[PDB]
């Protein structure tokens, strides 16, 4: 019945310093129906080892979750989130920045 | 594993007295517990469900206790009357099925005002070759006890109410084929009131 | 002050894929402790927190076997509620359904929640005196006269003023050093120039729990609010959460824009501003 | 501690 | 909630067929055995035609509901053990915070063989004149012996209709000699009336003892008469 589309948030567990491990967070929300994909990118391609959160809503019953992996980040590489829904023209990417 | 036992099996109490019937139960699980009374024909008649987070319920004189944690439920009866007289069963619903327990069954002695004892040789019926002997009128508090000889049957105590009158009366019966049967005898073991009317002919 | 005790169930069929998932999560405040997935090789109900772990097999035997009827209600319902909107057995749809209780300092309850719903619009909800409904449509009314004879809202009632409320008290005392104990924010203010004579102003709080906190950006008195843009509170994936706010600041005047952050864990609200 | 009950729409 | 039949005398590896029709408007059935080694033990229980829930239900056990919610049980190649009360509940659906409602319930007695099976000899005794003058009221007692089993429903009638006033009943058949040979069953019965009532000849008292025992579709090769569900009855006048 109702369709809404996902706000996507890509951050860091903790702030950025290149060398040190840390924990790249794609929090989605407020999207429905609860078919979602989404997956994490680095320098394009996929991170093999993405968990995510068990699937839970808010008030307004739109679903939210959280897709995190541990890495290391660097100056160089490029991390992004790729996400496909239903109302979606095309799968959506929300590249991470470190002051974002 | 889920297994009901009620305490006690049987109660015999005067009228008017209240009543405690203990129900324990081994799984806490429950959906719910329900207290059925079953009186012979009718069959199984629910009287309180306590839900599985309630802890009590009450229904007019009736009021039920519910601990899921001890495992244990009881049944309160206020001012007993002798139609609560009945066998009530203890019943509790689990993931799989239900469970009931073994039963406690109910004797709500009424009070008799006069008690007027009394044995009388009723008629020989001509199709019969028996006669019968009639113990009536006599208090709650008699306990009936059982012939000594094989041949003379004594039956238990019971009680019938002439609503018209207003008037309740125990009775008991006693018979035997053999022709050296005496109602003056009859009764030889069972504890008789002595003011008795034998009415000898 | 105030705590709560949730639970959330969602319940998606599947048509030709099998059978309808089923994921349902508990929360004691904004900390998740227990969850269960049907799509799991043999589904059962596993812990998420610390203070949870100490339960015995009992608990988790109960705990599993009550999801495991929900789902089995769900898959009922889904196929139920096909009748009531006459809609087709070859659709996905979605069943959501969530419970719980508030408590204050008192320990007493506060308020109770049980509501429904279809396809992400409400059904049925249980009203705040515990005892009646509110239905959403016809259909919902449907629903709403068998769960007023079967006395539903009776045993919803007992639940969630008994065994709700004492046992959110007991997960509190179980886990009372993460629980009873709020983190405050680490609070900061980066600056981001946008052009020669415009500017960004970043107001940020990390680390903080509970999720509840207010950023608010001050023009020398007097609130941003239409040109600040704030973003939705965010997991960091440790059980703190983070939050952010921005101001578009004409360059030269950023000392005349001052960062607000109020959260249950700060003995008193914050005032920070650009230190260059 | 989750509630026991049954309740079908 | 209804059930048929209401009584049932059968043998040792015959077949009974239980039939029950719930409620109005109710869409779950049950069906529970009450023995008297085990209790009231739950079978099955079918939810809106299908099968939701299960007992210790042995394999020998068939049940079914049919789409107009009425429920069948079949009980095959028989035991004595299978002699129990029968009972069919129904509920509105699954609710765990409704209740059952339960049936009458039938009764089945499984014996070794059908040549122990005696209909009851029934007559009434008439009051004596010490109590009509002791007390001012009559009893009438009615004796019911010789009969096997225990399938007896006493009534009594006054003028051809049925009285529950005054009225007494043993709770529980008596057996004649008690031992391990199959002895018969006694039962007695006590009526209390006016003794103005009991005066006026023109009052007739009926005793009646409503007896299950064999079908006609049962055989019967035995010398004697066909033991089969009757009633025997007995009277008096004023
Ligand atoms: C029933 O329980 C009460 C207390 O709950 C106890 O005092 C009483 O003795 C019990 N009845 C028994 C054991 O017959
Ligand atoms: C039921 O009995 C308990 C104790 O036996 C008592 O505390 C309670 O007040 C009673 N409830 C009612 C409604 O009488
Ligand atoms: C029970 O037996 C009857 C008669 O043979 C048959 O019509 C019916 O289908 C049987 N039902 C089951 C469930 O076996």
């Amino acid at each position: 019945m109702i369709q809404r589309t996902p706000k996507i948030q890509v951050y860091s567990r903790h702030p950025a310093e290149n060398g040190k491990s840390n924990f790249l967070n794609c929090y989605v929300s407020g999207f429905h129906p609860s078919d979602i994909e989404v997956d994490l990118l680095k320098n394009g391609e996929r991170i093999e080892k993405v968990e995510h959160s068990d699937l839970s809503f808010s008030k307004d019953w739109s679903f939210y979750l959280l897709y995190y992996t541990e890495f290391t980040p660097t100056e160089k590489d490029e991390y992004a989130c790729r996400v496909n829904h239903v109302t979606l023209s095309q799968p959506k990417i929300v590249k991470w920045d470190r002051d974002m | 594993k889920q297994e009901v036992t009620q305490i006690p099996a049987a109660l015999s109490v005067p009228e008017g007295e209240n009543l405690v019937l203990n129900c324990s139960f081994t799984d806490s699980a429950i959906y719910n517990l329900q207290w059925f009374r079953q009186d012979p024909g009718k069959g199984l008649t629910s009287l309180l469900l306590i839900q599985s987070s309630q802890r009590e319920q009450t229904s007019g004189r009736l009021n039920a206790s519910l601990d899921k944690s001890s495992g244990r439920s009881t049944l309160y009866i206020a001012a007993s009357q002798p139609g609560d007289s009945a066998t009530y069963l203890c019943a509790v619903s689990n993931f799989n099925k239900f469970y009931f327990g073994s039963g406690t069954k109910l004797n709500v002695k009424p009070n008799i005002q006069n008690p007027d004892p009394a044995v009388y040789q009723l008629r020989d019926s001509k199709s019969s070759d028996k006669s019968v002997c009639l113990f009536t009128d006599f208090d709650s508090q008699t306990n009936v006890s059982q012939s000594k000889d094989s041949d003379v049957y004594i039956t238990d105590k019971c009680v019938l109410d002439m609503r018209s009158m207003d008037f309740k009366s125990n009775s008991a019966v006693a018979w035997s084929n053999k022709s050296d049967f005496a109602c003056a005898n009859a009764f030889n073991n069972s504890i008789i009131p002595e003011d008795t009317f034998f009415p000898s002919p | 002050g105030s705590h709560s005790m949730r639970y959330f169930h969602t319940s998606v069929s599947r048509p030709g894929r099998g059978e309808p998932r089923f994921i349902t999560v508990g929360y004691v405040d904004d900390t998740l402790f227990v969850r269960f997935d049907s799509d799991a090789a043999s589904p059962r109900e596993e812990p998420r927190a610390p203070w949870i772990e100490q339960e015995g097999p009992e608990y988790w035997d109960r705990e599993t076997q009550i999801s495991k009827a929900k789902a089995q209600t769900d898959r009922e319902d889904l196929r139920t509620l096909l009748r009531y909107y006459n809609q087709s057995e070859a659709g996905s749809h979605t069943l959501q359904n969530m419970y719980g209780c508030d408590v204050g300092p008192d320990g007493r309850l506060l308020r109770g929640y049980h509501q429904d719903a279809y396809d992400g619009k409400d059904y049925i909800a249980l009203n705040e005196d515990l005892s009646s409904w509110t239905a959403a449509d016809t259909a919902a009314q449907i629903t709403q006269r068998k769960w007023e004879a079967a006395r539903v809202a009776e045993q919803l009632r007992a639940y969630l003023e008994g065994e709700c409320v004492e046992w959110l008290r007991r997960y509190l005392e179980n886990g009372k050093e993460t629980l009873q104990r709020a983190d405050p924010p680490k609070t900061h203010v980066t600056h981001h120039p946008i052009s020669d004579h415009e500017a960004t102003l970043r107001c940020w709080a990390l680390g903080f729990y509970p999720a509840e906190i207010t950023l608010t950006w001050q023009r020398d008195g007097e609130d941003q609010t239409q040109d600040t843009e704030l973003v939705e509170t965010r997991p960091a994936g440790d059980r703190t959460f983070q939050k952010w706010a921005a101001v578009v600041v004409p360059s030269g005047e950023e000392q005349r824009y001052t960062c607000h952050v109020q959260h249950e864990g700060l003995p008193k609200p914050l005032t920070l501003r650009w230190e260059p | 501690l989750r509630v026991m009950m049954l309740a079908p729409f | 909630v209804t059930q048929t039949p209401k009584h049932l005398i059968t043998a040792t590896g015959q077949r009974v067929t239980l039939r029950c029709s719930p409620r109005s408007g109710d869409l779950s059935v049950y069906w529970y055995q009450q023995s008297l080694d085990q209790g009231l033990q739950f079978l099955i229980q079918y939810y809106n035609g299908e099968e939701r829930a299960k007992g210790n239900i042995l394999e020998r056990f068939s049940a079914q509901q049919f789409p107009d919610l009425h429920s069948e049980l079949n009980l095959s190649s028989l035991e004595l053990g299978d002699s129990a009360l029968y009972f069919c509940a129904s509920s509105v659906a699954t609710y765990s915070t409704d209740t059952q409602y339960f049936g009458p319930g039938t009764r089945l007695t499984v014996l070794e063989d059908l040549k122990n099976v005696f209909p009851p000899e029934v007559a009434v005794f008439e009051p004596s004149e010490a109590e009509i003058s002791h007390t001012q009221k009559a009893t009438l007692v009615c004796l019911a012996t010789g009969f096997y089993p225990d399938h007896v429903e006493l009534s009594w009638w006054v003028n051809g209709k049925e009285v529950h006033s005054g009225v007494c009943t043993d709770p529980q058949p008596l057996k004649e000699q008690p031992a391990l040979n199959d002895s018969r069953y006694a039962l007695s019965s006590r009526l209390r009336v006016s003794a103005t009532f009991w005066q006026n000849p023109r009052n007739h008292f009926r005793c009646q003892v409503q007896f299950y025992g064999l079908s006609e579709n049962d055989e019967w090769t035995q010398d004697r008469a066909k033991p089969v569900t009757q009633i025997v009855s007995a009277e008096a006048w004023g």
